[PDB]
């Protein structure tokens, strides 16, 4: 939800600009050795609570591959460009797992991002830095604290 | 202007989430409960799956879609 970024005050915050009334994502992940996602998210507010409807569809990956091995050890922080592609606002990153045994596994990202009202002011074209992380987890992973700090800049 | 600059977005939010989908035909549904700064761009989630339990695969591929 990028409605929790740091946006200085000479860019177009389009996502805080976007409430009350919200808006949606839809992104796709594609994996080095194929493996590919599609998600997407529907995120409305009611009073002070973002709320989340999120869709998850993986498919393609290898079964001897380090996603279906539990062979991951985390996101490497990177950077999203901002930019309006067919007038729809877009964001593009090329992003890194860490892996055991010193290697990386790496994602292409396309994310397209819809205000729900007409007329919210496309911005013009920016970065958004990020770093994403798990703070604590089950040996199991049925339950995950996870965390995310996130800034615009250029 | 004369409005309210935080009308909608306030300093302190909360934040309540559902996820369903499958990964190679696994399927699953992952509830999550957190609270974030929207102005310093931080944010903060307890996720807990609640079917499919244990995952086997990577819980890492789904963090950035919450």
């Amino acid at each position: 939800n990028r409605v929790f970024v740091k946006y200085p005050d000479n860019i177009q915050d389009y996502f805080k600009q976007s409430f009350p009334k919200g808006y949606s994502w839809e992104r796709s992940l594609t994996f080095e050795d194929g493996g590919i996602c599609n998600a997407r998210n529907d995120i409305t507010m009611e009073g002070d609570t973002f709320y989340n409807k999120v869709r998850f569809y993986g498919t393609n990956f290898p079964a001897n591959g380090p996603v279906m091995q539990k062979k991951t050890l985390k996101w490497e922080p990177s950077t999203e460009k901002m930019y309006v592609r067919d007038g729809v606002l877009t964001g593009d990153i090329e992003m890194a797992l860490l892996l055991e045994g010193n290697a990386h596994y790496r994602c292409d990202f396309r994310t397209t991002y819809k205000a729900k009202e007409k007329g919210v002011k496309l911005p013009g074209a920016h970065f958004v830095d990020h770093a994403i992380e798990i703070l604590s987890h089950d040996k199991d992973y049925n339950k995950v604290k996870l965390y995310e700090h996130a800034v615009a800049h250029s | 202007d004369d409005k309210d600059p935080m009308s909608a977005i306030k300093p302190d939010m909360r934040i309540k989430l559902r996820m369903e989908g499958n990964v190679n035909g696994h399927h699953f549904v992952i509830d999550g409960d957190g609270t974030g700064k929207p102005y310093e761009g931080k944010q903060t989630m307890d996720l807990e799956v609640k079917e499919g339990g244990p995952l086997p695969f990577a819980f890492d591929i789904l963090t950035t879609a919450f």
